[PDB]
């Protein structure tokens, strides 16, 4: 035993050095395990109303806890079934406005209300199954077309075919092997940018949330295709009030209620043709 | 890194941890026992041979026990830790994802979970 104690000793110290380094991995896994979590039923049994009338009273938002605010004294109201737009330059607060509309920013003050309901007693699973969104960055995760349109796989094949026909995508889907079952990859070169935006619109259609938020569906899209896309999105959305945000002149001109985003606050205007000529085409017309 | 060891062993449970520690200690005790029974053997030779065979069988059984136990504990801790990590990052806010680099959050699942799966048990 004393003869071979040495092998044990050096093998043990080698294994201890090999153990601390590998245990650091578990240490940092447990360190990342302790990240903060979002705290995710009287208005729940009542189905969400199609009336898009909403009201935001004295709204302010800050990204980090105790930092510079993003909005300052934001008050607005949106009538049912009325198309609304929001303009402003970069960093004005439109993306932060959409994020505060979906309870994303965790330092918001004021009272946001969507048909008498707020985020004080509703979990996330209920707060997100009520409104749709089409972000500026479209993505098509891997899988089939039935997995890209409806990952929940709750809608029927007729519903998916109808959503593809409304989104001007049924003809290019019928030209794929199998039908609604083509093997798509993450992004790649399987569908064009217009086709990706059309898939996003089809997702919004199958959502059936009755409240749509269009967050810059125009960027990275050719004008010859973006015009037809906006025309199709306007012809398909006659109800289920949509709140758009973009830097295009025609997109902001087509919206009825528009809120010019100032440096720290917002200034709303109900009639588009009224504010597009009341400021003598200085802050609402040439800017848009 | 003693807190990492504490968190790893606690994710196993008291049952598997106690079984592992008991199996290791008793296996090494049976090892020294057979090596000492050798010395008492040297100088009723049938009785000595029979007890030596019994203790060697006990030793191989105890060693098989301790090996299967350490591997089962490794698998269970891997499963528990991976599930808890995935669920605790699903519940994370968006400001966390904006501030934290995507590379780090992917690397915790890419390399360190592989480490806990393959290298930590052995």
């Amino acid at each position: 035993y004393a003869l071979m104690v040495s092998n044990y000793l050096n093998w043990m110290v080698r294994n201890l050095a090999d153990m601390e380094i590998q245990l650091g991995a578990v240490k940092r896994i447990h360190a990342l395990l302790k990240t903060e979590a979002e705290s995710y039923p009287s208005l729940i049994p009542k189905n969400w109303p199609d009336q898009g009338k909403i009201q935001i009273q004295n709204l302010s938002v800050r990204y980090d806890s105790s930092l510079k605010p993003v909005l300052k004294h934001v008050n607005a109201l949106i009538s049912p079934g009325q198309k609304i737009g929001i303009c402003g330059r970069t960093g004005s607060g439109k993306s932060s406005f959409s994020l505060a509309f979906f309870r994303m920013v965790d330092m918001f003050e004021g009272r946001i209300i969507i048909d008498g309901i707020d985020i004080a007693k509703l979990p996330l699973h209920t707060l997100r199954s009520r409104l749709s969104i089409i972000l500026q960055d479209p993505v098509l995760f891997s899988g089939t077309i039935r997995f890209n349109l409806d990952p929940e796989k709750k809608c029927s094949d007729s519903t998916l075919w109808e959503a593809l026909e409304i989104a001007q995508l049924k003809l290019v889907v019928k030209a794929l092997p199998g039908g609604l079952d083509a093997i798509i990859t993450e992004g790649g070169e399987n569908f064009s940018q217009g086709q990706r935006q059309l898939f996003c619109l089809a997702r919004a259609f199958v959502r059936k949330t009755s409240i749509f938020i269009m967050d810059e569906a125009t960027a990275s899209i050719d004008m010859a295709t973006e015009n037809i896309l906006q025309k199709v999105v306007m012809t398909a959305f006659a109800d289920r009030t949509v709140v758009t945000i973009a830097h295009r002149v025609h997109t902001i001109l087509s919206a009825d209620l528009v809120m010019v985003l100032k440096r720290g606050a917002i200034l709303e205007f109900d009639k588009p043709e009224t504010l597009l000529s009341q400021k003598d085409s200085v802050f609402a017309s040439f800017v848009r | 890194p003693w807190r990492a060891c504490t968190k790893y062993l606690s994710s196993a449970g008291i049952l598997l941890l106690s079984l592992l520690v008991f199996s290791q200690l008793l296996k090494h005790m049976v090892l020294v026992a057979i090596d000492y029974w050798l010395a008492k053997w040297t100088d009723d030779q049938s009785v000595y041979a029979m007890v030596f065979t019994l203790l060697c069988s006990l030793g191989i059984v105890l060693c098989l026990v301790t090996s299967v136990t350490v591997e089962w504990t490794g698998l269970k801790v891997a499963k528990r830790l991976h599930r808890s990590l995935l669920n605790r990052i699903i519940l994370a806010p968006m400001r966390f994802f904006e501030t934290t680099p995507l590379g780090s959050i992917l690397n915790r699942f890419s390399s360190d979970c592989n480490t806990i799966d393959q290298h930590i048990p052995s």
